[PDB]
């Protein structure tokens, strides 16, 4: 049951987090920056995160 | 305490250049003071006394109280000796906090000067810390004139001067189950508007009603239905020094029903903590309740569930409350993170590998959580905390709110109940001082008749002796 | 507590919605989806939902703001 | 830019067309003064 | 001056008595519902609301 | 001195009004005032909001009529509030709680007029659903405050006045609501069954259609949880479909059954 | 004297504050308020009621109701603050005061201060103190001097505002 | 007073847009510039008579 | 007539501010406000609501003040932030009325032809309803008996716009009981349920004995309507009615039936799975 309602809430916590757009990389920009296209919008340059 | 003082310091060396100028380099500074508490050993704050500068404010307040406990028990030259060091409001009224520290449990004549020093006070936070030291100081004489001067310092409705005077207006009239004090307590606690008075009290009127066993009842039944989130929390502790030592059927029925079903999060986080200060009789009880609220939807019964596991066991190794904290050390919300370093810190206190095999790997683990340059401040926080309990008073004190003897502790129950209250307030950490009674075996027998003496240990696997190589 | 949780999820897929049409999954708990509004957007999928109706052209109503489908 | 409303030539009124955005009408700036905006003219604005 | 304009838009398929697909402008399609008080068997796929 | 992880009392009269004016405002950001009392410098208690006229110049400090403000606190003092103003609270929807350049001009008049005067954003479309977008914004003159307890970090911030500077130019301060029992049970009447909706036998017809629709569809769910058992063999170890479902299924329909059943029968033994 | 930390509160009463009941015509409210030998007197009986009110709101610690010894110096006060409206007689006798006090024969001395429930005291705007007795039980009761010590609360200027800094005009 | 009111609420920009047909339950309908509908449930400042699809 | 009233939130709470407020420091039996709302068909809907400056003299029950100008301007501001809110009625909290309170509500006719005053009973939190409404009434009574100026009871009940209803909801949150709540709810509404009818005919028990014993008039409205209602009762235990019932209460058992044995199937299949599952792990072992 804990399990359960744990689960819920959770999911209910990253429920918040918004739609995050989707892109393609055109040509990375070395480290960090690399370029990327949107599809409503035009090309960005978005730095990564962690990974 | 003087002659042992072997406590370690490039664990500090390898901590104050690791922390990154966060507020947790003041919790440093608690650290620091509990490995060297009693041993007035104050080198490390002389190894870099400008490093002091960064901890302006409250900081330097506990700062300096901090000096409290690092001259604990010293009592021959502590009413000069601390205008020596401290000759802002902060820094003498952490004087006068450090001063009562180093009284603690035993006032001498310095009550009587805490009894001018204070009526003198501003009404400031030199009133805060020379209440908080006084009552510490004389905690549990009862005596009516220190109690009327708390009295009136808590009638002056200051949020902070109320903070310390809720401690100290228990710690005077402690376990004295004193109706006019409790009723004249929690009327002033239905009264006032503001909270830090309210969590003053809230220990406060637990404080009065320690060990009095079934003759708290009567105050339960009041403080566990008041519609006040404050006084709820109050009647959690009441009935947990109350009821203290004694597994009483009655007070675990209670209070794990209020922890579990209660709607505020802080009385449920209390109710649990309140857990240890009833069975630490019988650690080995511990982990099989608390093995359930350790692992709970709701983050605040997780670490409620983490310090009252460190509480209970006291530090006995169960090896099973390690067993519950090590994945519990890993959870990814940061308080409960805090809350299972201090309890492991609380267990593992003068252990070494063979004794219990855990120690090491969780010292590097507080390696690393404390030199991590992005983790959760509060969670380092617990680290620093940590690593200051590990190896406290030189690897020589240990915590137990059980007498050698079978006798419940009170100085250390009373010290370990406020020190969970630095969720709400850091200053009070060092009455964890309160806890500290040193692991010495003494042969004197006649007036000054301390001889050498050839009894030895017994280690049948191999020698292991002093931990921190 | 479970009662309220599973109310609570209940609600966040309540009116109002904004329909799109849903493009293939990525993962049990997300997916991609495109906006009615033109948009795609990479989104967590609600738990309750049954993966066998999410057919790669299906039309999803997802969380106005969050653009949760849901 | 387009139609400058004049209506009493004491605050005239301008029209402005922001390219696949939208159409408003504004007025200058402190700065700029009216001989100095025509019609059409292809001025710039502010962004709120 | 108070008053707020209100956005126009053509209803499609109602999924419950209370739920209904509006296609609004020219722009995107909501999952909308009914104040409380307005007709239900009037609103069909193509009324302007 | 310098402040701490401090909190923010807001009243239950004071959180609806504020809620209301917003829904009131959007799409147009408006904004007014909440009275209340700097209590301590650990915590700000606001009780009541009252709202203040929308003028063409939108959310600014030229917003706020001197008159209107000032006669409005003539009539609640004579009316029986003499709380004294600190804090200002605006309306930003269709985007997060965050100050805005003109947010951190206007607080900072604000703070001139008092010291410890509290911005508050409410996003009153985002707040719905049973979750209220409402945060308190505070402005710094090194170290932004001081952190001495844990009830600071009770709360985590996000990301979009993290940019907007919920730690860079402002820092957001702790919300917490001050209901009381009165109130406690006042509103709750509001979703209270009345008597006559216990005893309310729903709709013999309908509960027929329920039962008839739910019995099918644990017809179908089963017809899958056969096929499930029947490869109980095991092949790559794998909560969708059968199970579960089946076990909602059983749960609301047995429960809507006997509550019908026992409120038929105490309706015939009780009412003749 | 007075205590540590606190200053006088008259410099912040109002003059429009002052509706002090009964009292006689030719000994006012003033007359108590001075530090002389000048009084305040009632007038129809022993029942006094004053109202004072502050120009900022402040917190009350302690009282100072001097009366002289002929046995008309007050005895029970009833205490209430932050009145709405004008207080009728038959409420001070029927509502319940913020503070009831007895004063004793050596609180009415020129040296004699009343502590109050400074608890109870914290954003006081206006005060309401309804002489019901004396200690001589005399026709008319006096009042020699009185003021009220304590501390402001720092409050503000609400119609001040101003614009500081910014965009100086117009903006979202 | 009204007047200036009103006058401190009619500033610029203006979006300006197209009208549409006008309903009774005197109420007007906008297209955009920006391509939207709108339905106003008063017309506004202007007189419903002089304005005009 | 007006056949409804509606009240939101906000009005109560401000009415129990207010009350809160006056008491506080100016004890008193009551409370005097003015609310503002909207019309609907004929249904009224009221949410907003200003504390107005009053007085009631204890016992001459013709002595009172109400603030003609302070309501004037008040109201005006009101309007001023929002206009959609016109003067609609007045309330008050003393939970009983007051032969003073006819006066009241003719001041406030002059700010609205029908004004509606409404009973807010703060310090009661118990059966429900807390809000009684009525309006003023003038007529001959149609039956011989004296006419006067009378107040006539209007139903009332809660209702609440969106943002009033998540603003409730979050507040309630720690206290509130599921919506749901699939047995034990349900039982404890049905029990609430008989409490609240018991409660009803206690009450209209206590009013007969006053009737029958005089000191209460005689309605003959209301009274024959309730001879009416006491005719209404359905007499079941009629054949037919039973046997319907019978059919109806077997068709329940039975679905009960087909859920209870499921809920036995698929427990047997835990209880199997779990026990294969614990026995595997021990043969692991070893
Ligand atoms: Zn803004």
């Amino acid at each position: 049951l804990n399990a359960k309602v744990r689960l819920l809430r959770e999911e209910l916590q990253l429920l918040q987090e918004q739609g995050s757009y989707v892109g393609e990389v055109v040509r990375a920009m070395d480290k960090k920056k690399v370029l990327v296209k949107v599809h409503p919008e035009g090309k960005f340059v978005v730095d990564v995160d962690k990974n | 305490l003087i002659r042992n003082n072997n406590t370690d310091l490039m664990i500090l060396k390898n901590t104050k250049d690791a922390v990154r100028n966060s507020v947790c380099h003041t919790a440093t500074v608690i650290a620091n003071s509990f490995m060297h508490c009693g041993t007035t050993s104050d080198q490390f704050l002389r190894d870099n006394l400008e490093w002091l500068a960064r901890a302006t404010n409250w900081a330097k307040f506990t700062a300096t109280a901090s000096l409290g406990v690092i001259h604990k028990g010293h009592e021959k030259e502590a009413l000069q000796l601390m205008a020596t060091y401290l000759p802002s409001a902060y820094q003498e009224g952490g004087g006068l906090y450090a001063l009562g520290l180093i009284h603690a449990n035993h006032g001498g004549d310095i009550i009587d000067y805490l009894l001018n020093q204070l009526k003198n006070a501003s009404n400031d936070i030199v009133r805060h810390g020379g209440s908080l030291g006084l009552g510490l100081a004389a905690m549990g004489t009862a005596r009516q004139d220190v109690y009327d001067l708390l009295k009136t310092n808590l009638y002056q409705d200051d949020a902070v001067t109320g903070e310390a005077a809720g401690l100290a207006l228990g710690l005077v009239m402690l376990g004295s189950k004193n109706a006019q004090a409790i009723e004249d307590m929690v009327g002033y606690a239905q009264e006032t508007q503001h909270e830090k008075i309210l969590r003053g009290l809230a220990v406060g009127i637990a404080l009065v009603m320690y060990g009095r066993m079934e003759e708290a009842d009567a105050l339960i039944e009041s403080l566990c239905r008041d519609k006040d989130p404050i006084l709820r929390r109050s009647g959690m502790y009441t009935v947990a020094m109350a009821y203290c030592g004694s597994g009483n059927n009655k007070a675990i029925r209670r209070l794990l029903h209020v922890a579990v079903s209660d709607v505020n999060d802080d009385v449920r986080r209390a109710a649990v903590e309140s857990l240890g200060f009833i069975l630490f009789r019988t650690p080995e009880q511990c982990p099989s309740v608390v093995s359930l609220l350790s692992e709970s939807y709701n983050p605040h019964v997780r670490y409620g569930a983490a310090m009252a596991l460190g509480i209970c066991c006291a530090g006995t190794g169960n090896k099973e409350a390690i067993n519950l904290l090590e994945p519990m050390t890993n959870d990814p919300v940061n308080y409960v993170r805090q809350g299972a370093l201090i309890a492991s810190a609380l267990i593992m206190i003068q252990q070494t590998e063979i004794t219990c095999p855990k120690v090491n790997q969780f010292r590097q683990l507080y390696s690393k959580v404390i030199n991590d340059k992005h983790d959760d401040v509060m969670a380092k926080f617990g680290a620093i905390l940590a690593q200051g309990i590990l190896d406290a008073g030189g690897h020589n004190v240990t915590i137990s709110l059980q007498s050698r003897t079978g006798h419940t502790h009170m100085p250390s129950v009373v010290g370990v109940l406020v020190f969970t209250q630095f969720w709400f307030w850091f200053p009070l950490s060092h009455f964890l001082s309160l806890a500290y009674t040193p692991t010495c075996v003494i042969g004197l027998n006649k007036d000054l008749k301390m001889p050498k003496v050839q009894y030895k240990s017994n280690c049948k696997p191999s020698t292991f002796a002093y931990p921190a190589p | 507590e479970f009662l309220h949780a599973q109310e609570e999820v209940k609600r966040i897929q309540s009116i109002p919605l904004v329909i799109g049409q849903f493009l293939e999954a990525v993962d049990q708990n997300t997916a991609i989806v495109g906006s009615t509004t033109g948009s795609n957007y990479y989104v967590r999928i609600l738990s309750t939902i049954d993966r066998e109706l999410l057919k790669p052209n299906a039309s999803v109503a997802l969380h106005k703001h969050s653009n949760a489908l849901v | 830019c387009t139609k400058i409303i004049n209506a009493d030539s004491e605050d005239p009124k301008y029209i402005i067309n922001v390219k696949q955005f939208a159409k408003f009408v504004v007025d200058l700036s402190d700065q700029v003064a009216p001989t100095d905006i025509e019609e059409g003219m292809r001025v710039g604005v502010d962004r709120n | 001056l108070q008053s707020v304009g209100q956005i126009v838009g053509e209803v499609l398929k109602q999924l419950t008595e209370e739920k209904f697909i509006v296609k609004a402008t020219n722009g995107p399609r909501y999952v909308v519902g009914c104040r409380r008080q307005l007709d239900k068997s009037k609103l069909k796929p193509g009324t302007r609301v | 001195a310098v402040d701490t992880a401090e909190q923010v009392y807001i009243s239950s009269l004071a959180l609806l009004k504020m809620l209301k004016h917003g829904r009131a405002g959007v799409p147009m950001e408006v904004m007014g005032l909440m009275l209340g009392e700097f209590v301590d410098d650990y915590t700000v208690r606001v009780i009541d909001v009252f709202a203040m006229p929308q003028s063409g110049t939108g959310v600014s400090v030229e917003a706020v009529d001197p008159v209107f403000q000032a006669k409005m606190l003539d009539m609640l003092k004579q009316t029986g509030r003499p709380e004294m103003v600190v804090g200002w609270y605006h309306s930003h929807p269709g985007f997060g709680c965050w100050l805005s350049g003109v947010d951190i001009n206007t607080q900072q008049s604000f703070e001139a007029l008092s010291e410890r005067a509290v911005a508050v954003v409410v996003d009153p479309i985002q707040s719905v659903k049973g979750k209220v977008v409402i945060d308190a914004f505070r402005l710094i003159n090194h170290e932004p405050r001081q952190t001495t307890s844990n009830l600071g970090h009770l709360n985590k911030p996000s990301i979009q006045a993290l940019i907007h500077g919920l730690n860079r130019h402002y820092y957001s301060i702790t919300i917490n609501y001050r209901k009381n029992e009165l109130e406690q049970k006042m509103l709750l009447n509001l979703h209270k069954k009345s008597w006559m909706e216990g005893l309310t036998l729903q709709d013999y017809s309908e509960h027929c259609k329920h039962n008839e629709s739910v019995v099918k569809e644990m017809l179908e769910l089963a017809k899958n949880y056969n096929k499930a058992v029947e490869e109980e063999d095991k092949m790559t170890p794998e909560k969708q479909d059968p199970k579960r479902h089946l076990e909602e299924h059983v749960d609301v329909l047995m429960t809507s059954n006997i509550v019908q059943c026992l409120a038929a029968m105490l309706d015939t033994v009780v009412f003749k | 004297d007075i205590p540590k930390g606190y200053m006088d509160l008259m410099p912040f009463i109002n003059k429009a504050g002052c509706e002090c009941l009964n009292e006689s015509d030719e000994h006012g409210f003033d007359n108590c308020l001075r530090k002389d030998t000048t009084f305040l007197e009632s007038d129809c009986d022993e029942q006094l009621l004053i109202t004072v009110a502050f120009n900022q709101p402040v917190k009350l610690y302690s009282m100072k109701f001097q009366g002289p010894d002929n046995g008309q110096g007050p005895k029970y006060v009833k205490i209430f603050i932050n009145l709405p409206r004008s207080m009728d007689f038959e409420e001070a006798e029927r509502s319940e005061p913020t503070q009831a006090l007895e004063l004793t024969e050596d609180d009415i001395k020129e040296d004699g201060i009343v502590p109050l429930r400074y608890v109870k005291f914290q954003n006081v705007n206006s005060v309401t103190i309804f002489v019901q007795s004396n200690q001589g039980e005399e026709e008319t009761t006096r009042i020699s001097y009185f003021t009220f010590i304590g501390t402001p609360v720092q409050a503000t200027n609400m119609n001040d505002f101003k614009r500081v800094v910014g965009k100086k005009g117009e903006s979202h | 007073e009204n007047s200036e009111k009103i006058k401190v609420n009619k500033t610029l920009p203006y979006l300006v847009s197209n009208v549409i047909e006008l309903l009774d339950v005197k109420c007007a309908v906008i297209k955009t510039s920006t391509r939207q509908t709108y339905f106003l449930p008063v017309i506004g400042l202007v007189d419903a008579e002089k304005l005009k699809p | 007539a007006v056949q409804k009233v509606v009240v939101h939130p906000l009005v109560l709470l401000s009415v129990v501010d207010h009350f809160n407020r006056i008491g506080k420091v100016g004890n008193q039996k009551r409370v005097v406000g003015v609310l503002l709302g909207s019309w609907q068909k004929k249904v009224l809907d009221v949410s907003n609501s200003f504390a107005v400056p009053f007085d009631e003299d204890d016992k001459d029950d013709s002595v009172w003040f109400l603030d003609h100008d302070y309501l004037e301007n008040m109201y005006g501001m009101f309007k001023k932030v929002n206009a959609r809110e016109r003067i609609v009625g007045w309330y008050h909290t003393g939970p009983k009325l007051h032969k003073n309170d006819i006066a009241i509500n003719e001041l406030m006719k002059r700010y609205c032809p029908n004004s509606v005053l409404v009973i807010i009973d703060v310090k009661p939190k118990d059966l429900g309803l807390p809000t009684e409404a009525y309006i003023s009434v003038e007529e001959v009574h149609d039956d011989g008996t004296p006419t006067s100026k009378t107040f006539e009871h209007v139903t009332s009940e809660i209702g609440a716009e969106e943002a009033e209803e998540v603003g409730v909801e979050h507040l309630l949150r720690d206290i509130k009981d599921t919506t749901v709540g699939t047995l034990s709810q349900r039982i404890t509404n049905q029990v609430h349920g008989l409490k609240g009818l018991n409660s009803k005919l206690l009450d209209i028990r206590s009013y007969l004995e006053k009737v029958a014993t005089g000191k209460l008039p005689i309605n003959h409205q209301i009274i024959y309507q309730l001879q009416d209602v006491f005719n209404l009762l359905p007499d079941v235990s009629l054949q037919e009615f039973v046997k319907a019932f019978y059919l109806k209460t077997n068709d329940q058992m039975v679905v009960v039936y087909l859920a209870s044995l499921i809920r036995s199937v698929v427990a047997l299949h835990n209880l199997i799975n779990n026990k294969i599952a614990n026995r595997d792990a021990e043969k692991k072992e070893g």
